[PDB]
């Protein structure tokens, strides 16, 4: 997993979210984008922004136009899948973005 | 007239507070479909001050 898009109609007729992790840079854009069919990485625009014994979580929500992202990283033991216990995500950002956000898609990527 | 200041007359719904849209997409204000082109109950959504 390496990113996330988040719109309405997700073919370049608005604004929309995308978000991209990388290992010289984390990168997220408002842009009109279009879109492939079929988005991953093989290994107009208005607002641009820059930075199994793990499991990484996150909330993302958007209220009155700010997009608001909570995180935690932590080790688990319990390989097969989503573990039992306690602990609770923290705020990394809050992004003035103002779109109309209803659809989202992950980003994978290939060797 | 500057013509180059403008607003958008039409929408299907209100704006969330700081919700904001660019979209020109031509407005179907009736039964009639508008398919991308301008006419009967068909209007472009934003306006002028000229
Ligand atoms: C937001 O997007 C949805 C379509 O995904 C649309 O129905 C809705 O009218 C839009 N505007 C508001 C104010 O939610």
């Amino acid at each position: 997993i390496r990113g996330w898009i988040f719109g309405t109609t997700l073919d370049s007729k608005t604004q929309s979210l995308l978000i991209v992790n990388n290992a010289t840079n984390v990168v997220i854009k408002v842009c009109e984008f279009q879109f492939c069919n079929d988005p991953f990485l093989g290994v107009n625009c208005t607002f641009e922004y820059v930075s199994f014994k793990n499991l990484r979580e996150f909330v993302f929500k958007n209220i009155d136009g700010y997009f608001k992202i909570y995180s935690k990283h932590t080790p688990i033991n319990l390989v097969r899948g989503l573990p039992q216990g306690f602990s609770a995500l923290e705020p990394l950002v809050d992004l003035p973005i103002g779109i109309n956000i209803t659809r989202f898609q992950t980003l994978l990527a290939l060797h | 007239g500057n013509y180059n200041y403008l607003y958008r007359l039409f929408r299907k719904s209100n704006l969330k507070p700081f919700e904001r849209d660019i979209s020109t997409e031509i407005y179907q204000a009736g039964s009639t479909p508008c398919n991308g082109v301008k006419g009967f109950n068909c209007y472009f959504p934003l306006q002028s001050y000229g």
